[PDB]
RNA sequence: CUCGCCGAUCAAGCAGUUUUAUCCGGUAAAGCCAAUGACUAGAGGCACCUAUUCUCAAACUUUAAAUGGGUAAGAGGCCCGGCUCGCUGGCGCUGGAGCCGGGCGUGGAAUGCGACGCGCCUAGUGGGCCAUUUUUGGUA
RNA sequence: GGCGGUACACCUGUCAAACGGUAACGCAGGUGUCCUAAGGCGAGCUCAGGGGGGACAGAAACCUCCCGUAGAGCAGAAGGG
RNA sequence: GCUUACGGCCAUACCACCCUGGAAAUGCCCGAUCUCAUCUGAACUCGGAAGUAAAGCAGGGUCGGGCCUGGUUAGUACUUGGAUGGGAGACCGCCUGGGAAUACCAGGUGCUGUAAGCUA
């Protein structure tokens, strides 16, 4: 059977981006991660202190608890058939802000800033979110784009 | 040896002789150019190929025979130095052979399937459908002569071959119908038996040179 | 061009003994009369038995000398070899060498003793500005128009020592 | 001989940062210096960088951000001439000032420049300065040296003394002050102040004119043209000291409005690019 | 007398059988394994209001 | 048993499914004129060296899918004010967290469904076999 | 079955089909140690290799210059860094 | 526009060669008494201001290498799902969706934050 090593598996997963190596940009040591905030999971071969196994590497989770250096992550794990809140303690080299929630706090803010504009307007534009309705009748001109006529091209070995 | 039928498939991965693959024996086949190797672009126009229609793996014997069948039939009919023969197919798939298995015994640490994995009994050369095996390049009017020596050849590989007589340029990757304007343009320069493509897109000391 | 004067930067020098014990302790001594300064023991890198070293054993001593002391000892090194050399002791970097048999003949009196050992010259030219390369803090490199070509230095050895350069 | 540098070389090459391809930043000491603890969430962790060139010392105060950090005050050394100090802008003891008027400055403008007065008379002993409980705590950085070889004696811990004189916070030691004995681990208090006030610059000056007053003209030629001999070396630092602590605000200068005059050349345009290979090809088949 | 080894077949319509249910997120998580310092502190602003 | 329907898809909540958004990966393919390794042929320059060329990798890879994994799609939200702290600190608001009060439904993707809700006890089983596809050993 | 082997407790790469997991007496290997530093920290330094040179000195001793993305090294297997 | 300090992203920033530039500033440069430092004041550290563009640095140049972006490759390769489709098989076609990469070609080559200073 296999070896039931901690990073077994995780030649590619771990190591670095191609021309990519060296120190890591201190951008990433100076974000500031808060308590119930989202965060992606993505370990770096660089930094071996505080690595996330590699069943977390590419999942998402909350911050709980905020160190000197590192982060306590609340994530989910599927084990065989049950799912798991797990507390995971991450360095913030092997993390990121996850930007999944950051398209639904910017549409709070602009469906906040469009229903205030109804209340001051007398309006009912809806805020909802629609799929991709299907097409509507339109007018398709052939004044200067004449249909150009194609056929399947003979065969040539 | 065993059969080619038992090795005709492509049914395990590519094994490769290599730092884990210890023991190969050398390919049955070594030289893959024959005939005027050492001639110019210009003088071999003509290029014929023997295309592979299944998705199998010829032997290195196969490959082996079948060049020496298609050479000895180039010089017969065009001369020693009337064609330029290219085995394009190098056996890198390493094929595998259990053990001579036997009734039993109180040694080899096994009898029957136990520890089955085999030793390296011979190479192949993977090829795919529409991957060429040998390619020849001779002149305009030795036309019949090629198709009629890879046709002979073809009976030394299983499976089915086709014979298609190339529009490229001798072994090079343009066309005849491009060839001989692209020469006169200073884009193509004789290199050995091809030529070497060059863009307008270096050094202005490049383009001097060639003008 | 007053910044391109083609000056020496270190005349470096080193003693390569066989191997270590009382003959290359004094031959260190040779070196420190010489240039006036503590000389420094080489250790050999790898084991050969074919030279009689072994690794980490200290087979030579070297010395660097900087200032006008430099051309001083370079002074008394060519009169050796009579203000003259070949073209192939200069290195197409710029900078050249040299080599003497018997430091005898550089104005000391030679001990009974301490028998006579031979050097090995090496000057390495330089010119103004050079030191942008040694610096820790903003360290550049040189550039084309300003390192020393090989027959660029060599002019510089005709002009300063009217030197005789062997074809 | 094989090429180094040939296609496959520029392909797998990664160059370094560009601060430390110019040689200016260790991103090793940086990341210790300027990177703050996760629970403290954009508390600003300050430092005082120090900095020296040919003819400048430059003294600044920063925090970290990720668009670049924030400079919060600044003082240089070439701002001494309008405290006195004309010449000698970039010894030790226009370090002390430099860092004393960085030290006044920043708690002008943070408002507690009457609290933390710090050393108003120099002993060249150790001193730190404390928070008073009820009053707003003293400000607190770092060292950040550098580059600079932090032996004993190097003039960027002159600016960390005048800053610490000033009224600034930076945890630190007597050990690579100038009159630390290594031998028996002692540091010297009144040697220290000699640094400072620039007292081993007037021994320089005396026993020059003793013994080769040829050399004095050469060494000191805008010395004694400002009329600054080595008997007012101590006190012309005193006086400096002394108008820092009263006038340390910095006033900017006026930004002239100019045309706009842009010297050196533009980069050539595609058409000019192109047509340039097409006169260098011309110029080609005439000469065949 | 050989066997199977090692299966994973049948697993995956035995766990859908009763749903593969996530961890229910209450409201007002608990404060197991936060910065003692930080809860120290923390009990002090909350014996204090 | 706790509820929900009763008592108005009230709305939540949920999903072996999509949609939107956001990440994760190194397999197919591709590539080796890019690195590691393997390999064929000439050619140029003063055996190598340079520019090309044939053919490859499962324990190689610049590149890189499809399918797939995680997360987010609101009142447990958003916004505002006050208060507490022994933690943090130039700056009782500098952080941070906690507590309290107030304001604002156009419940702010689709579809479906009462919550496969919360427990307790628990038998049998723990020799499996087969097919499409993927896939290892083997001539099979 | 026995003999052999240990697939019996572990580790690397692969198998493994781009989350994770995934078998065979699958593959290529490693382990029952070693280290008062080969642990901790700070400072300085740059390696492998190649080239030009330079008394004895040569294909390899040492000095010196230039080039050198790490192609060296990091106790060990391999991968990562 | 430019020169520095600290940076952010970390080659559109690198590499080679060529050319131009010193207003401030920068760099080289001038010295070793002190602090310090080495075999050696080269470096490091310290003291200084005779020279001003040789180098660094900056800005240009190259049908430049590399890098970046886009096009082409290509709806190709591959791939989800489907058939009592084909073929002895190897494999292939179609249906339903998703959709690459090199060669090749073209363009571009640092952007920017805080602070201080200067209009050759
Ligand atoms: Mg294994
Ligand atoms: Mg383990
Ligand atoms: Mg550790
Ligand atoms: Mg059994
Ligand atoms: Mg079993
Ligand atoms: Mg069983
Ligand atoms: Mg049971
Ligand atoms: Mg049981
Ligand atoms: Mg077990
Ligand atoms: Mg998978
Ligand atoms: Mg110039
Ligand atoms: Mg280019």
């Amino acid at each position: 059977t296999n070896t039931r090593g901690k990073r077994r598996g995780t030649r590619y997963m771990f190591a670095r981006p191609f021309r990519k190596h060296g120190p890591i940009p201190l951008s990433t040591y100076m974000r500031i991660y808060k308590k119930g905030d989202i965060v992606d999971i993505k370990g770096t071969g660089t930094i071996q202190k505080g690595m996330p196994h590699k069943c977390y590497h590419g999942k998402t989770g909350r911050v709980y608890n905020v160190t000197q250096h590192a982060v306590g992550i609340i994530v989910n794990k599927q084990v065989k058939g049950k799912i798991l809140a797990k507390r995971i303690n991450v360095r913030i080299e092997h993390i990121k802000h996850s930007k999944s929630r950051d398209s639904f706090l910017q549409r709070v803010k602009e469906n906040e800033k469009k229903k205030v504009e109804a209340k001051k307007e007398g309006t009912w534009i809806e805020l909802k979110r629609q799929p991709a309705a299907p097409r509507p009748a339109h007018f398709v001109s052939t004044k200067n784009n004449k249909p150009q006529l194609l056929e399947p091209i003979p065969y040539e070995f | 040896r065993r059969p080619a039928r038992c090795y005709r498939y492509c049914k395990n991965k590519p094994y490769p002789k290599s730092r884990f693959c210890r023991g190969v024996p050398d390919p049955k086949i070594r030289i893959f150019d024959l005939g005027r190797k050492k001639a110019k672009v210009d003088e071999f126009p003509l290029c014929a190929h023997m295309v592979s229609d299944e998705y199998e793996q010829l032997s290195s014997e196969a490959l082996e025979a079948a060049r020496i069948c298609a050479n000895k039939y180039m010089v017969k009919t065009c001369g020693k130095d009337g064609f330029h023969i290219r085995v394009r197919l190098h056996p890198f798939h390493v094929i595998r052979i259990n053990k001579m298995l036997s009734c039993a015994g109180a040694d080899r640490l096994q009898t029957g399937m136990r520890g089955a994995f085999g030793k390296p009994q011979g190479t192949v050369a993977r090829v795919h459908i529409g991957q060429v095996i040998m390619s020849v390049r001779t002149k305009a009017q030795n036309k019949e002569h090629v198709i009629e020596a890879l046709r002979r050849a073809k009976f030394k590989f299983p499976g089915r071959q086709k014979i298609h007589v190339s529009k490229k340029y001798g072994f090079t990757k343009f066309n005849t119908c491009d060839f001989d304007n692209m020469l006169a343009e200073k884009r193509l320069i004789p290199d050995g038996c091809g030529v070497k493509y060059i863009p307008s897109r270096g050094p202005l000391s490049r383009w001097k040179a060639l003008h | 061009n007053p910044m391109r004067e083609l000056r020496i930067r270190k005349l470096c020098l080193n003693i390569c003994v066989g191997e270590s014990g009382d003959r290359l302790t004094r031959a260190a001594k040779v070196l420190e009369q010489l240039t006036g300064q503590t000389p420094v023991f080489s250790k050999a890198r790898y084991t050969v038995r074919s030279f009689g070293i072994r690794r980490n054993e200290k087979i030579a001593v070297h010395c660097t000398v900087r200032g006008a002391k430099a051309e001083e000892i370079l002074e008394k090194g060519l009169k050796v070899r009579e203000y003259e050399l070949r073209k192939n002791n200069f290195s197409d970097t710029g900078n050249f060498g040299f080599g003497i048999q018997e430091h005898i003949d550089l104005g000391i009196k030679y001990d009974p003793s301490i028998g006579i050992y031979g050097l090995d010259f090496y000057v390495v030219l330089g010119r103004p500005g050079f030191s942008i390369a040694d610096k820790k803090r903003k360290t550049g490199r040189i550039g084309a128009k300003h390192r020393i070509r090989k027959e660029e230095a060599m002019r510089w050895f005709q002009q300063k020592y009217d030197g005789i350069i062997l074809p | 001989v094989k090429v180094v540098k040939n296609k496959s070389y520029f392909k797998r090459y990664q160059v370094k940062f560009r601060r430390r391809r110019e040689g200016k930043t260790d991103y090793f000491a940086r990341k210790r210096l300027v990177i703050q603890d996760k629970n403290k969430y954009n508390t600003p962790k300050y430092r005082m960088i120090v900095r020296f060139s040919n003819r400048d010392i430059v003294c600044q105060i920063a925090y970290a951000k990720i668009e670049g950090d924030m400079i919060v005050c600044a003082a240089y050394s070439h701002e001494l001439p309008k405290y006195g100090i004309s010449v000698g802008l970039t010894n030790y003891a226009a370090a002390y000032c430099t860092g004393l008027l960085l030290a006044r400055r920043l708690l002008n403008k943070f408002g507690l420049d009457k609290v933390y007065d710090g050393q108003v008379e120099i002993t060249g002993d150790e001193f730190n300065v404390e928070s008073i409980d009820g009053q707003p705590g003293a400000f607190t950085c770092y060292l950040d040296a550098g580059l600079a070889r932090t032996t004993t004696g190097n003039k960027v811990f002159g600016a960390l003394k005048g800053a610490v004189d000033g009224g600034l916070s930076i945890p630190h030691s007597t050990k690579r002050f100038p009159g630390y004995d290594v031998e028996s681990k002692e540091f010297n208090a009144e040697v220290h102040r000699k640094h400072i006030l620039g007292l081993n610059i007037a021994e320089y000056m005396r026993l020059l004119m003793e013994e080769d007053e040829e050399c004095y003209k050469k060494q000191f030629s805008r010395f004694i043209k400002n009329g600054v001999t080595a008997d007012s070396m101590e006190e012309m630092y005193k006086k400096a000291h002394a108008a820092i602590r009263e006038n340390p605000v910095h006033e900017k200068k006026p930004k002239r409005e100019v045309k706009k005059k842009r010297w050196n050349r533009a980069k050539l345009t595609l058409a000019q690019r192109k047509d340039r290979v097409a006169q260098k090809k011309a110029s080609f088949l005439r000469a065949q | 007398a050989k066997s199977k080894n090692h299966t994973t077949h049948n697993q995956s319509r035995k766990w859908h059988r009763n749903g593969i249910k996530k961890p229910r997120s209450q409201r007002y998580e608990s404060l197991k394994g936060v910065d003692p310092k930080f809860l120290r502190n923390m009990r002090f602003a909350k014996k204090h209001n």
